[PDB]
């Protein structure tokens, strides 16, 4: 299968640039009609901003045209995104995107993953994780909740799992909350069996890529 | 220019209920013969997924539920028999000319009977009383509807202004939300107070439901 995966997010400041890569596996980069960014700010709606065609036609939003760049390394099976003098409205997840052969071309059947740019002055900060221990207090019937709290990071994302993904059922993991401090905070939660508490461990495992910062905390019953 | 607006922008819907959504262009998306409108289908924290393309074909691999129609600026995405897994944003594009734009999106919700939530309470943790801050949670669990009020009481005081929540996607296992409220004092705060609890209103509960714990015990 075709797979495109994006790097080069994060943390960027106001009037800095951008550089983001989307390597192509599966599938040769030059068989693409088309190659695309397509990006979108929090909770808003998507916004194509720039494509490259098989014969290396490149074209641009008017909205960004001016300080984009799109270009491709076919030695390396990967196509790029350059961005400058970037304000508050670029920060945004990033997307990469293959067009048609077929149909006019300019739709998207096959997209990465999507990859976050913060335009911001602040400074990287990686979290704390506490733990969210199971009791009484967190008892509903033969159920118990227990969690992590992943607290006072900057930027965003952070991913978590449970028993290095093995734990999926009864999972749920919350959109962080900036607080007043200019720092996230988010907390992950499972419900699991009371009667596993005292034979099954459950670690939860983060990973704030922005700080290089990957905690894995073992929760248990205080 | 081509601007498209989309109706409704939310919508919920019972279970197997038909769902409509409509996409109105500000020019002709029409080229010999075909409309250049699509649909795509954003689950949370996922890339977009294409289902429609050139306004009534269906993408491969897609489910025969979705269909597209309509031409010229008027374009419909019919969902025939709304299933679980069908919660999303979805968003109509026009290709028919650069720069390709997307409709503001369409929220869809499945609509399932109400259910309470479960709710837990955690203390702060002796390490993170150590760091001179102290967070107390709330999670209220697989509820239906996602409107839930939780107030926070310390010493039969309520707290206003100092926590925050978040509430998960909805979740296409049952069609539940949850959610998770954080209450943030400082440790000495923490240590000057016993009783610390998180009242609950929700639709599924006749009364509000209290969890509390002491500080120590």
């Amino acid at each position: 299968e075709v797979q495109l995966v994006e790097s080069g997010g994060g943390l960027v400041q106001p009037g800095g640039s951008l550089r983001l890569s989307c390597a192509v596996s599966g599938y040769s980069i030059t068989s693409g009609y088309s190659w695309n960014w397509i990006r979108q700010a929090p909770g808003k709606g998507l916004e194509w901003v720039a494509s490259i065609t098989y014969d290396g036609s490149t074209n641009y939003n008017p909205s960004v045209k001016g300080r984009i760049t799109i270009s491709r390394d076919d030695s390396k099976n990967t196509f790029y995104l350059q961005m400058n003098s970037l304000r508050a409205e670029d920060t945004a997840v990033y997307y990469c995107a293959r067009g048609s052969h077929y149909f006019g071309h300019w739709h998207f059947a096959v997209w990465g993953q999507g990859t976050l740019v913060t335009v911001s002055s602040a400074s990287t900060k990686g979290p704390s994780v506490f733990p969210l221990a199971p009791s009484s207090k967190s008892t509903s019937g033969g159920t118990a909740a227990l969690g992590c709290l992943v607290k006072d990071y900057f930027p965003e994302p952070v991913t978590v799992s449970w028993n290095s993904g093995a734990l999926t059922s009864g999972v749920h993991t919350f959109p962080a909350v900036l607080q007043s401090s200019g720092l996230y905070s988010l907390s992950s939660v499972v419900t699991v069996p009371s009667s596993s508490l005292g034979t099954q461990t459950y670690i939860c495992n983060v990973n704030h890529k922005p700080s290089n910062t990957k905690v894995d905390k073992k929760v248990e019953p205080k | 220019d081509i601007q498209l607006t989309q109706s409704p922008s939310s919508l919920s819907a019972s279970v197997g209920d038909r769902v409509t959504i409509t996409c109105r262009a500000s020019q002709s998306v029409d080229y010999d013969g075909d409309s250049y409108m699509n649909w795509y289908q954003q689950k949370p924290g996922k890339a977009p997924k294409l289902l429609i393309y050139a306004a009534s074909y269906l993408e491969s691999g897609v489910p025969s539920r979705f269909s597209g129609s309509g031409s010229g600026t008027d374009f419909t995405l019919t969902i025939s028999s709304l299933q679980p897994e069908d919660f999303a944003t979805y968003y109509c594009q026009q290709s028919h000319e650069d720069p390709y734009t997307f409709g503001q999106g369409t929220k869809v919700e499945i609509k399932r009977t109400v259910a309470a939530p479960s709710v837990f309470i955690f203390p702060p943790s002796d390490e993170q009383l150590k760091s001179g801050t102290a967070s107390v949670v709330c999670l209220l669990n697989n509820f239906y509807p996602r409107e839930a009020k939780v107030q926070w009481k310390v010493d039969n005081a309520l707290q206003s202004g100092n926590s925050q929540e978040s509430v998960t996607e909805q979740d296409s296992k049952d069609s539940t939300y949850s959610l998770s409220s954080t209450l943030t004092l400082s440790k000495a705060d923490y240590e000057k107070h016993k009783v610390y609890a998180c009242e609950v209103t929700h639709q599924g509960l006749s009364s509000p439901v209290t969890k509390s714990f002491n500080r120590g015990e």
